[PDB]
């Protein structure tokens, strides 16, 4: 009952995979927009009379 | 450096004065030496331009859009950037060397002590501008090619 109550697959009897994978995040994308933004901050802050 | 003139006759006053445009040249000394206002007057020179030259003048200048996004041998940035660090550690040390002065300076022996020797603090602002601006243009190019291309 408790096995059913939590998320557990089930497998082989006494036997559940918990997936401790978590999806293993590989996806990369450079997050190109936003790095942008800090470097024209950083030229701002540079340029800009203080 | 130019100038526009004309003759004086034999005679009074060359010109008339009907306003304050003509007397706003103080006119050179070598030219009063020469003969000026006394053979010969000056005359303003003026540059009024038309829309296409002016548009011409201001284009001459402009490059191609390409050499904007156009990136810089990775190689060759490294490169430099390591010899400018490099250098800066160097004027870093004759900066600590140079801070530990300035107490023991008379007022007017400052502005003679750099005279014939190096100067780490301009050194080191003219190096950090350099390395500012060439790293933070070929980071926002990389970031704008690696959006705008796929």
């Amino acid at each position: 009952d408790y096995a059913k109550k939590r998320g557990w697959v089930l497998g082989p009897n006494n036997y559940y995979s918990f997936a401790s994978q978590q999806q293993k995040p590989e996806d990369t994308t450079i997050p190109s927009t936003e790095l942008a933004k800090q470097v024209i901050e950083y030229a701002r802050q540079l340029e800009m009379i203080v | 450096v130019i100038d526009a003139f004309r003759l004086i006759n034999a005679n009074h006053e060359p010109r008339q004065t009907t306003s304050n445009l003509g007397h706003l040249n103080k006119p050179s000394i070598q030219a009063l030496i020469h003969g000026l206002n006394r053979h010969y007057y000056s005359i303003t020179i003026n540059y009024r331009k038309n829309e296409l030259e002016q548009k011409m003048l201001l284009n001459l200048h402009k490059k191609s859009w390409m050499e904007g996004l156009t990136l810089q041998d990775y190689s060759e940035h490294c490169k430099h950037n390591e010899s400018v660090v490099k250098e800066m550690l160097e004027l870093a040390k004759n900066y600590n060397k140079a801070v530990e002065e300035e107490d023991k300076m008379t007022p007017e022996q400052l502005a003679i002590k750099n005279v014939g020797k190096q100067d780490p603090k301009r050194h080191l602002e003219e190096h950090v501008d350099v390395l500012m601006t060439s790293n933070i243009v070929q980071c926002l190019a990389a970031m704008l090619d690696t959006v705008v291309f796929k």
